[PDB]
């Protein structure tokens, strides 16, 4: 961008460091929320071999 | 803009004014410089007290 574009260069970097923050969050938080099932889902296994 | 006009590349500078805060006014050219010209003209318009 050049000097007189700064509110263009500005959207730009708005737009790249939003999706960001959205893959990223996404990213925690799938990866938690699937540690918990996988780690459930064991005991569930193992409980189900038993009755 | 008491005188009518317009303002080039405006938004460009609010835009710049936003990342800011303070700035010093600095005399750069000053008004009796001039000489050999008129510093004294303006218009109703812009006027103070009629004048």
């Amino acid at each position: 961008f050049s000097n007189l574009e700064r509110r263009l260069e500005n959207l730009n970097k708005k737009m790249e460091d939003g999706f960001l923050d959205v893959w990223t969050y996404n990213a925690e938080l799938l990866v938690l929320m699937e540690n918990e099932r996988t780690l459930d889902f064991h005991d569930s296994n193992v409980k189900n071999l038993y009755d | 803009l008491c005188y009518p006009g317009s303002f080039n590349d405006y938004e460009e500078l609010k835009h710049l004014l936003s990342s800011v805060k303070h700035f010093e006014k600095v005399k750069i050219l000053p008004k009796d410089r001039w000489t050999q010209h008129t510093t004294t003209g303006g218009s109703r318009a812009c006027a103070v007290s009629g004048n």
